[PDB]
């Protein structure tokens, strides 16, 4: 056909983000579950340490792209209501940028899949409660 | 493997001999697991991969020896015998075949 | 040895990295799939610009230092090589696979076992096509012409040729025709200069039915154009290898001279002796001389006098199309000559060109020589360097139905057939294969796909489309409307691929795919 | 073993006879058959150029005849060498020498077809399959000396033009050419044969 | 100071524009509107530029009014080329019989040049020399007759017009010095005396004990015969056009030459022949199968004077004059040369362009009030 | 990753810019050398005193180093229209980007994919290339009308340049100077010779054709009925080409001889040449001092080194052949002429030769006040000779001075009315861009351009097509009614060689510069 | 032989992963615990530790040795 060409593409900016930000949630799948293994850090300050909590593995981890730290906060705050599934909240994240790698190739809007995500979310949770097996103190 | 040698030369194989001849290496020691690993690709032309495996492993295996506080020209002795006779029982399944 | 400035990769990265760099290498040459795709301005390091659609021209360019990269720069390459149509493509489903198979790898799959799946998913669609395509030689004369046109014209569409893709297109078409036998087979491009100047439009590129070359006519006053001369049968033109200057040796000399008794004899010896090869060619009963070296100054104005126009320097491969053209032989000394061996051309002309004080010459014959030259112009440089190379593709595309009549409707419906019948096999397969075979057809997808993106087409869209419509109805010829006009069905709209090519290109990103990911160890060195 | 840029990993081709690459580096050619049945293959070993390819001597004269006399020589001197192929009643010339422009002219014109600076190794696997002997001078020619396949073609395999014998059951040596998109694949072919090869 | 470092000094404007390193582009542009003045008139380079200098104001006062530079520039075409014709309606016209005239031009011409005190007898020396080629309808007089040979040493004063010709080259030092011959007939020869030349790849073998001297003594001869047919053709003065490409007097046909009494004087430049074929009379040989004694002159007089570590050779008694020039430091004996080149062109003005106008700024004047009032009738 | 040290890569948007703005950045800079009261540009290369004023866009642009791909082609497109027709060389990179200026905005501001905007243009441009065919009127018959055709294309192709002032002087020139050959279409026949003095009014075309190089050691400075035997032969040693030729003897005599021998040759073949009865022999070679002698004392006067074209001129003017074979007199065209005088161009011998047998070869000398001037007038002739040179060959004509562009934007703004939706906007846009040439060719002049140019589309647009802007009252008058006259082949090859340009350009989606080394 | 690279996951430092590290790691203990393997015993002998002013001391306590002996590396 002939109509509306988008002369602008930093369409590149986001596979790149997603990519640059999927390698955190990588360095992290070794750690989850009891085959998981613990990392061993040795701070800028020298101080050494080894752990399987992910919020503490990537809080110490130095990592530098922008919206790969933005894994350490969404880590940060699986700890700050659940205070555990650190690792699991982060290596979901994960595929989840890569279902949008997927998508995002096939020409879908992101606000298209952002919108419908947080959808698909919120009906996640519910079939969660719903399969919920309750107890008591 | 992948080997891109200082020489610019990309490469990418599996004949072990190949490999060992892009490594370069000059560990005196290390350095014999490249020759074995020629001429295993001359007298016979296949197996290169594994002759060096063994070779090795083998020099592996005489480290507790070594170690624990034993003479290496006993080491070196009872790997000779093994070697012999492990030979023989090769000649001795050797299945000789032409219409069988 | 050396274990500095040495690196080392494995898998958790190293996968990634080449995978990836794959996708990159792609992600520019995606926009330069189709007919409506664009052309990449790449620059030489020395200042060389260059502008084309061409996929192997354009990934050759890429001073590019990723060793996978690297890869498919010899895979874009390499098809150019064996069909010359290939190129741009073959690349995109070639990384478009690796995308896939890395993807499964996260899942649990080992990198060598996708690569026997891929393998095999592959050998199904090359047969899945190989039986659905269709035949044009065996099925008429004029009609062979005709596809094998409306297949050349269909291989210009990416190109700025494609302005004036009817003539190019009949001019590739022709120019193969001329220098190939039926039964051959064989398209010697030897047989087909590709010659091209500047000036025009590339509307003004014409083919010419013998060659060109550069020159000036020997001696000035020689005449410009040169007649059939009275009633004779068209023009004969001497083809010579030997100079018009006095013979000499070839292994020594010191023509020692005594006294003024010799020195008066050589003073009449190469006075005469002009006269002794003048007269040789005047005897053999020619019209123009075609000699491969210069002449002297005497023997240039003897050829004037006996108004035999004269060719001075004419190289190699030069001199040899005169003969091929004209039907001559290529005569060693003088006293060779014979009206016999002469060349019959039809015709000799001095081509004027605007002002530029060049001014070379033509040789034309009017019937189909076995030798054609294309002469390409064009308004600017680049304009011209692309449109020859973009007529070579399309010569190509008419040698491959030439050495397969086979034709396979392209549109992306070719790709779609594969991906149709090589997923059906998946549902069989289960398991690991079962991946693999899904996978393989999946990343297939990606070509028609990319097809609709550049045309302006929500991908999955017309995907569904093209796989519902070639499944409904049959496992047939149904592409993408990637210009518009009426609807799908490269037939009609007739858009058609060589088969013999689509079955090298599917099988060439398949293989080196299958390459790549037996790769899980490298090391690299810099350079010292 | 011979590699050839392009094609799949396994387009590659047996030759039941010999290949080799297409040194033809003369004018000339284009003319000549690029295909024979059953031709007779000249191994021939040395030179067949005017001037020579190499060495020489001295030629000094105090007649102006004798100069035009001893070029008149030169020629006939090659010429006769030359027909002295001719004479041999061959189809197929080769030499792990030079072939000079009148040389495979002359040929050309007598639909006889050559290749000069054919690869040494070359030959010797030519002999072999066509049954031929090299001969280094032009006299002594005898028919028992030259050879003959079952099928000779000037191909275009790969962008690269490749005369080939193919088709000989009287050959001791055969050549084949490998496929590949990309000269690390080709190479890694050529190493993963050669250690199936040398194991049967 | 060049840039090589050799030093000049002189009033002559297109000169000093030449060697002054200008930089500037359009400043440069200068420099060649001075070299026309030199190739048209010869005299005023000076004047052209410094006018130019405010006619170039004119237009920095102008465009400062907004007025369109090619309205300016058009119009500045027409407002010259009516300022040439009001010159030419004031020109006062001469003729070439006027010497009274001729010499008080190029005399008010070089009154601003080094060599000023010394007007006297360089105004008319031009002037003489100029007619002495000029005929009356020559139009454009070739200036290149007029050979001025500058010699270091002595002051201004020091040049005379020389009644015959003056040459440029030494003599003979070697085998027998002649260097002066009373009443002598000179010859040209592009010839070359020296042993057998074949222009082909000669060469002489030797393979006789005897045969030594057959090979010598012979060619002994082959430049003896040559030195005869000289002196036979009654050739007293010779003169050898330098050959570079293989020999011009052998030392030994010096010896010959020597004894014959005939000073011979090689080295004469081939930009020479030409001009020497008309001061000298004489007449270029090219073989000696062809010197024969009509091709020669009628000299006088020929002689080598040192005029003091300096010598420069004369041909005396016999359309060509030739002044010879001096002073101290060269950069008179340079500058001289074209302060009279001033005045020599000076003269060549007139020769193809009659008339001459009232200078001293007075027509520079004229021009300004006659353009003044026809101004205010635009 | 991937490519890496210095090799920079820019994608659509940057890519499409870089291109755009080069194209754009090099039109903005001939601009100016445009219209008949546009202006020159000084430059200067590598040896910084080698400056030179012009008007000639392709020189500018050829000049002028660049980085830029997208400016290399437009600047290169001036080269080649500057081969093709010697002239248009600005009038077609301006209008090649003024397309792409206006392609830009139906892209970065309308959103219309690249590949339409060519679908309109390629359209655009057949209507626009076709209402020029379809409008251009010719006078190849009645020979004595197409002479003041062709003498207004000069008129006006010369008016911008200096020659602009006395251009009607040097209308007469040309013209007469190209049918001084009426046929030839390579200019190398006219040489032009140019010396400082005087204004350039002076400059002139001595239909005797001049000749630099004097004759003879001092032979007659003037011929009479000349009748000339032009040659190109060895004068200095012979042997032709019989090289090896050693001269090996046994005493200095037998070498005396051999000596002798040689220099008799040369008074052999000076012999079998004066059987030719020629009062003038010229050779392209050179004549050493001995074969020159014989000719002194014969008569014959010898005029040495007019290399290949320096022949080849002579053998137009007199009507002689080249010939280097006097093994027999006759059957060798000899050349004549009525005199062979030597003439004086300020401070410089040269040979005004006369009457010759209908000169086939002129020379035109140029007199400026400066180097520069010259130089400059130089071309500025070229750009005259090489249209001539053309039309001749080309009979066709169109009026210009807007007219012809304004012509072919009615045509395109017309069939812009049938047409799909996007599409037609590229196709409005290319006479949009044809405009832009007016426009840009008033401006220049100091006129209201916008209001002027708008005037003059008025007139085209209802009926006219004939009007054009005359840039002196800065009205609107009639182009046919004032001789501004302009080669068919020209104008036809600007709005095509420009379209071709565009094309190319937007179609490119990327830019690679690999590691310069 | 040696790990080398990054290309994804750019992190402000050095990280081995597996093998490599794994391997290190017990290379690492391995060293540090052979300096003092000659020192168990009663056949076991005392070694001189210099410092970089050239006194010392002579000890066989092996937590002496190891905190004499500058180490730097986490597993050791
Ligand atoms: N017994 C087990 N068998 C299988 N999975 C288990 C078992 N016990 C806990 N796990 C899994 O271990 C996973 C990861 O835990 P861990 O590695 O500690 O990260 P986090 O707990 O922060 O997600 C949990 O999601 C849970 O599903
Ligand atoms: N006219 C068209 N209509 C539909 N498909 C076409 C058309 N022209 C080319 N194609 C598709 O695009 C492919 C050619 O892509 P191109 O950009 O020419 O790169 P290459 O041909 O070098 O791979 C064809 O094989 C076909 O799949
Ligand atoms: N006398 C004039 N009046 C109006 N337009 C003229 C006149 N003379 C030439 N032109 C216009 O000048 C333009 C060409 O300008 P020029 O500077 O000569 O560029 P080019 O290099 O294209 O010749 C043409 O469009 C022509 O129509
Ligand atoms: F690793 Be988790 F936060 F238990
Ligand atoms: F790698 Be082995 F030679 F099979
Ligand atoms: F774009 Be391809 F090379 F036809
Ligand atoms: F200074 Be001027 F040229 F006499
Ligand atoms: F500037 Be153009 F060539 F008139
Ligand atoms: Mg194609
Ligand atoms: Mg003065
Ligand atoms: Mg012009």
């Amino acid at each position: 056909n002939a109509t509306f060409k988008n002369k602008e593409k930093p369409q590149e900016v986001r596979k790149a983000n997603i990519i640059a930000a999927r390698s955190v949630a990588d360095a992290i799948r070794t750690s989850l579950g009891p085959k998981g293994m613990d990392k061993m850090i040795k701070t800028s300050r020298g101080e050494i340490i080894i752990s399987n909590d992910g919020h503490t593995i990537l809080k110490q981890m130095a990592i530098l792209h922008p919206v790969a730290r933005m894994l350490v906060e969404v880590s940060a705050a699986q700890d700050s209501e659940a205070g555990d599934g650190t690792t699991s909240v982060v290596i979901l994240t994960g595929a989840l940028l890569g279902a949008a790698e997927r998508l995002l190739n096939k020409g879908i809007h992101p606000t298209i899949i952002a919108d419908s995500f947080q959808s698909a979310a919120k009906r996640s949770v519910d079939i969660l409660l719903e399969m919920c097996h309750k107890v008591s103190l | 493997i992948l080997i891109v040698t200082s020489n610019q030369k990309t490469t990418i194989s599996n004949d072990g001999a190949t490999i060992l001849k892009l490594l370069d290496v000059v560990h005196p020691a290390a350095k014999t697991l490249v020759d074995i690993s020629r001429a295993q690709d001359a007298e016979v032309g296949d197996g290169t991969t594994s002759v060096t495996i063994l070779a090795g492993e083998l020099m592996k295996e005489a480290k507790p020896f070594l170690e624990e506080g034993i003479s290496s020209h006993l080491i070196m002795k009872g790997y000779r015998k093994a070697v012999s006779l492990a030979v023989e029982k090769i000649n001795e399944l050797a299945v000789d075949i032409t219409s069988e | 040895k050396d274990q500095g400035n040495k690196k080392r990769q494995h898998g958790l990265e190293a996968k990634k990295s080449h995978i990836l760099a794959a996708r990159s290498v792609a992600s520019i040459i995606k926009t330069s799939l189709g007919p409506r795709g664009l052309d990449k301005i790449l620059i030489s390091p020395d200042g060389e610009i260059t502008i084309t659609n061409d996929g192997a021209t354009i990934l050759s360019q890429m001073e590019l230092d990723n060793e996978i990269a690297k890869l498919l720069v010899q895979l874009s390459k390499s098809q150019d090589d064996e069909i010359g149509d290939g190129t741009t493509g073959v690349v995109v489903l070639a990384s478009a696979l690796l995308d896939q198979a890395l993807e499964l790898i996260q899942k649990g799959i080992h990198p060598i076992k996708i690569a026997n799946g891929f393998d095999e998913a592959a050998k199904l669609a090359i047969s899945k096509l190989e039986e659905t395509c269709d035949d044009i030689s065996a099925s008429n004369d004029e009609l062979f012409r005709d596809f094998l046109l409306r297949a050349a014209k269909t291989s210009l569409g990416s190109k700025i040729v494609s302005k004036d893709h009817d003539r190019f297109a009949e001019m590739a078409v022709e120019a193969v025709i001329n220098v190939m036998d039926k039964d051959r087979k064989d398209v010697d491009f030897d047989l087909i200069k590709m010659q091209g100047r500047v000036g025009g439009s590339i509307s003004d590129s014409k083919l010419i039915n013998g060659v060109i070359l550069d020159k000036d006519f020997s001696h000035p006053q020689m005449p410009k154009c040169v007649l059939p001369k009275e009633g004779s049968d068209g023009v004969k033109l001497a083809i010579l290898t030997c100079p018009f200057e006095p013979p000499k040796p070839k292994t020594k000399h010191k023509l020692d001279i005594s006294s003024v008794e010799e020195y008066q004899k050589l003073q009449t010896y190469e006075q005469d002796k002009f006269k002794e090869m003048i007269d040789d060619v005047k005897k053999a009963g020619a019209d123009v001389v075609i000699c491969q070296w210069g002449f002297d100054d005497e023997a240039n104005h003897l050829l004037l006098q006996n108004d035999l126009p004269a060719v001075r320097w004419v190289g190699g491969q030069e001199l040899e199309h005169i003969a091929i053209s004209t039907n001559g032989r290529i005569v060693p000394r003088f006293q060779d000559l014979s009206k016999d061996k002469l060349g019959t051309c039809s015709r000799i002309y001095e081509q004027e060109f605007g002002t530029t004080k060049d001014r070379m010459l033509i040789i034309e014959q009017s019937k189909e020589t076995k030798t054609v030259t294309c002469f390409v112009r064009g308004s600017n440089k680049m304009i011209v360097d692309e449109a020859e190379r973009a007529l070579h593709d399309s010569l190509c595309v008419v040698r491959n139905l030439v050495k397969d009549s086979r034709v396979v409707y392209g549109g992306g419906a070719a790709e779609v057939t594969m991906s149709l019948a090589v997923s059906e096999e998946a549902d069989k397969q289960r398991g690991i294969d079962q991946y693999a075979f899904r996978g393989f057809a999946q990343a297939l997808d990606t070509i028609p796909m990319t097809l609709a993106e550049n045309s302006g087409l929500d991908p999955i869209g017309t995907l569904s489309t093209l796989k519902s419509k070639q499944l409904k109805e049959k496992i047939s010829n149904i592409g993408v409307d990637c210009l518009g006009y009426g609807s799908n069905d490269m037939k009609e709209l007739f858009v058609v691929d060589p088969f013999i090519g689509k079955k090298q290109q599917i099988l060439l990103a398949t293989q080196l795919c299958r390459m790549i990911l037996k790769i899980d160890n490298v090391i690299i060195s810099g350079k010292d | 073993i011979k590699k050839i840029p392009g094609g799949a990993m396994e387009e590659s081709l047996f030759i039941n006879g010999v290949a080799f690459k297409k040194t033809f580096s003369y004018a000339g050619f284009e003319q000549q058959p690029k295909k024979f049945n059953n031709p007779k293959i000249l191994s021939l070993n040395v030179e067949l150029e005017l001037k020579a390819e190499k060495d020489n001597a001295e030629v000094r004269v105090e007649h102006v005849e004798d100069y035009q006399a001893i070029v008149d020589a030169e020629w006939q001197l090659i010429f006769e060498k030359l027909r002295q192929v001719e004479e041999t009643g061959a189809n197929i010339v080769l030499s792990k020498l030079p072939i000079g422009d009148l040389a495979t002219q002359f040929f050309a014109d007598r639909n006889i077809f050559c290749a000069g600076r054919v690869s040494a190794d070359d030959m010797n696997r030519v002999i072999q399959a066509v049954g031929g002997s090299i001969q280094s001078t032009t006299s002594d020619i005898k028919p028992e000396h030259l050879g003959t396949c079952a099928l000779f073609e000037e191909m275009q395999i790969g962008s690269e033009r490749y005369n080939l014998f193919q088709g000989c059951p009287q050959a001791k040596t055969c050549t084949l050419l490998l496929r590949g998109g990309a000269e690390q694949v080709i190479a890694e072919v050529e190493r993963s044969l050669h250690d199936a090869i040398m194991i049967v | 100071k060049t840039s090589r470092g050799e030093i000049i000094i002189s009033n002559d404007g297109h000169t000093i524009l030449k060697q002054m390193a200008i930089l500037h582009p359009v400043a440069r542009m200068l420099v060649e509107v001075s070299a026309a003045q030199d190739s048209e008139a010869g005299d005023g380079t000076t004047s052209v530029v410094i006018l130019t200098g405010a006619l170039l104001g004119a237009a920095e006062r102008l465009l400062n009014k907004g007025i369109h530079p090619t309205i300016i520039a058009d119009s500045f075409q027409s407002a010259a080329k009516r300022s040439v014709d009001i010159l030419l309606e004031m020109c006062h016209k001469v003729s070439l019989s006027d010497r009274e005239q001729l010499v008080r031009a190029a005399s008010t011409s070089l009154s601003s040049k080094i060599v000023s005190q010394y007007s006297s007898f360089l105004a008319p020396l031009a002037v003489d020399s100029v007619l002495k080629i000029s005929d009356e309808n020559s139009k454009n007089v070739d200036l290149n007759d007029i050979r001025l040979v500058k010699k270091v040493g002595g002051t201004i004063d020091d040049t005379e017009m020389i009644d015959g010709v003056v040459l440029t080259q030494t003599a003979i030092k070697s085998a027998g010095g002649p260097t002066r011959k009373e009443k002598a007939k000179i010859g040209l020869i592009q010839f070359q005396i020296s042993p057998p030349k074949p222009d082909t790849e000669n060469n002489i073998i030797v393979n006789d004990y005897r045969q030594m001297d057959k090979i010598l003594k012979e060619e002994r001869a082959y430049l003896l015969n040559i030195c005869k047919k000289i002196k036979k053709a009654k050739c007293n003065v010779l003169l050898i056009q330098k050959s570079i490409l293989r020999d011009a007097v052998n030392d030994l046909a010096l010896h010959f030459l020597s004894k014959l009494n005939i000073m011979v004087v090689k080295d004469i430049e081939r930009e020479e022949i030409e001009f020497l074929s008309k001061g000298l009379g004489c007449k270029p040989i090219a073989d000696i199968e062809l010197f024969t004694e009509d091709r020669l002159d009628s000299a006088d007089l020929v002689e080598e004077i040192d005029s003091d570590g300096s010598k420069i050779v004369r041909v005396t008694g016999i359309p060509t004059v030739s002044v010879v020039i001096r002073g101290a430091n060269n950069m008179i004996i340079d500058e001289t040369e074209r302060s009279l080149h001033d005045a020599l062109c000076v003269i060549r003005c007139l020769v193809k362009e009659r008339g001459l106008i009232a200078g001293g700024g007075a027509p520079e004047i004229e021009i300004s009030r006659r353009l003044s009032k026809e101004a205010r009738s635009m | 990753q991937i490519f890496g040290d210095q090799v920079t890569e820019e994608r659509a948007e940057n890519a499409r810019l870089s291109a755009f703005v080069g194209a754009i950045a090099v039109g903005d800079l001939v601009k100016s050398t445009l219209g008949p009261k546009g202006m020159d540009k000084l430059l200067q290369s590598a040896s910084s005193n080698t400056c030179m004023v012009t008007n000639d866009g392709a020189t500018i642009l050829k000049s002028i180093p660049l980085d830029n791909p997208a400016a290399k082609v437009l600047v290169n497109i001036s080269k080649v229209q500057d081969d093709e027709v010697g002239d248009g060389t600005t009038s077609v990179t301006v209008l090649s980007a003024e397309l792409l200026r206006e392609a830009e905005k139906l892209i970065d501001q309308s959103k219309i994919h690249p590949q339409t905007i060519i679908e309109g243009y390629r359209l655009a441009s057949a209507a626009a290339l076709d209402a020029l065919t379809k409008a251009a009127v010719d006078n190849s018959h009645d020979k004595t009308m197409f002479r003041e055709d062709l003498i207004h294309i000069a008129k006006t192709t010369l008016s911008s340049k200096i020659l602009s002032q006395d251009k009607d002087h040097f209308a007469e020139l040309a013209t007469n100077a190209i049918l001084r050959l009426k046929g030839s279409t390579n200019l190398e026949h006219i040489q032009i010779i140019k010396i400082l003095g005087g204004k350039l009014s002076d400059s002139f075309l001595d239909e005797g054709f001049i000749l630099a190089k004097k004759f003879g050691n001092n032979q007659p400075k003037r011929i009479e009925n000349a009748k000339i035997l032009i040659a190109n032969t060895t004068l200095d040693t012979d042997k032709v080409k019989i090289f090896g030729t050693k001269f090996k003897v046994d005493s200095t005599a037998k070498l005396a001889q051999l000596e002798k021998a040689e220099r008799e040759k040369m008074k052999n073949k000076i012999a079998k040449i004066s059987k030719f009865g020629i009062n003038t022999f010229i050779n392209r070679q050179l004549i050493y001092d001995y074969p020159e002698q014989l000719f002194t004392d014969l008569g014959i006067n010898s005029i040495e080194h007019a290399d290949f074209e320096g022949v080849e001129r002579l053998a137009l003017v007199t009507g002689g052949e080249v010939v280097s074979t006097f093994d027999e007199p006759s059957k060798c065209k000899l050349g004549e002429c009525d005199v062979i005088e030597e003439i004086m161009l300020g401070e410089q011998p040269f040979l005004k030769f006369s009457g010759c047998k209908a000169g086939e070869a002129c020379t035109i000398v140029l007199r400026g006040a400066t180097d520069q001037t010259l130089d400059e007038a130089e071309r500025s002739l070229h750009d005259a000779l090489s249209v001539l040179s053309q039309t001749t060959k080309e009979t066709r004509t169109v009026l210009g001075g807007g007219c012809a562009e304004m012509v072919m934007s009615k045509a395109v703004d017309t069939e812009a009315q049938n047409i799909d939706g996007k599409k037609s906007l590229a196709v409005e846009a290319f006479a949009r861009a044809l405009r832009q040439l007016p426009t840009i060719l008033a401006d220049n002049a100091g006129f209201d351009s916008s209001e002027l140019v708008s005037k003059l589309r008025s007139s085209i647009y209802n009926g006219i097509s004939t009007s054009g802007l005359d840039l002196n009252n800065g009205t609107i008058a009639d182009m046919r009614q004032l001789g501004i006259v302009e080669s068919y082949k020209l104008k036809r090859a600007v709005v095509s060689s420009a379209s071709e340009a565009a094309e190319v350009l937007l179609r490119v989606d990327n830019i690679i510069r690999a590691r310069p080394r | 032989f040696n790990n080398s690279r990054s290309d994804t996951l750019f992190l402000g430092g050095e990280k081995i992963s597996g093998d490599d590290i794994r391997n290190q790691n017990v290379l690492a203990t391995m060293a540090v615990a052979n300096v003092v393997k000659s020192s168990l015993g009663p056949v076991g002998l005392d070694k001189m530790l210099v410092d970089d002013i050239g006194d010392f001391t002579v000890t066989n306590d092996g937590a002496t040795i190891l905190s004499l002996l500058d180490v730097q590396h986490p597993a050791g």
